[PDB]
């Protein structure tokens, strides 16, 4: 029901999308930042378990929703920014990129761009 | 009540397929009935009359 | 559109809750019923009267 209200059909209709975007940005950073456990750089084999279909459908649905109510290259810059700035929960970031690549219209080359910069 | 009546007239590869469907749902659509606006602006006008009358008793005194 | 109608609604509700607090203070004889009350409400009056009822 929490993810249900988060789906921004009821909410987008009433709320101006300046503070809604700040809410989503803080929400995304707070998903990524909070509890940076499994920081093990050997979080390699766990990529198979953080594969998109094995990551819970709830995470997947909310990630799709967060993609719907926002823009793509905004998300790419924000991700680049936060991963550079602050520590990570690798579970949610790997799931998140796994949802990013297949959800958004061909941003695997936009991924390769900042991968090359990094 | 103007804005509430309006905010009720406003409500009414597989991942990519459903992403596009939800894009189509949230496509910038505005439905602010002019006639509703009109209805409410007359109800409002009746009260503006009352508030304006009441400000003359106050700004006189 | 929508942005402009929400701008107006929020601008109104801020004043409305402010007036409502003001009405209760007048119920509890908190503030005063000398004045500055009166001079406050004649500031709200003037705020609103500038673009009263744009008709479209």
């Amino acid at each position: 029901c929490w993810f249900g209200v988060f789906s921004g059909h009821t909410l987008g209709s009433v709320i101006s999308t300046d503070p809604l975007k700040r809410f989503f940005s803080h929400t995304l950073t707070q998903i990524l930042t909070h509890s940076p456990v499994l920081k093990a750089s050997d979080a390699v084999q766990m990529q198979r378990e953080w594969s998109f279909a094995r990551t819970h459908p709830l995470l997947t649905s909310l990630y799709r929703r967060l993609f719907v109510m926002l823009s793509a290259e905004e998300l790419v810059g924000h991700l680049q920014e936060v991963l550079e700035t602050q520590e990570v929960h690798w579970q949610r970031v790997l799931s998140f990129v796994s949802a990013l690549v297949v959800c958004f219209p061909e941003a695997q080359q936009l991924l390769e761009d900042w991968v090359a910069r990094l | 009540s103007l804005s509430s009546a309006i905010a009720k007239h406003e409500s009414n590869p597989y991942r990519k397929e459903l992403q596009r469907e939800k894009k189509k749902m949230l496509q910038t659509n505005l439905k602010v009935s002019g006639a509703l606006y009109r209805e409410i602006t007359l109800k409002v006008a009746e009260v503006q009359l009352k508030s304006d009358f009441a400000a003359q008793k106050l700004s006189n005194l | 559109r929508v942005q402009y109608l929400r701008q107006i609604h929020a601008n109104h509700e801020t004043l409305l809750r402010e007036v409502q607090t003001l009405r209760d203070r007048l119920c509890t004889e908190d503030e005063a019923s000398s004045c500055a009350t009166a001079q406050r409400l004649l500031q709200v009056y003037r705020q609103l009267r500038h673009p009263s009822l744009i008709l479209l």
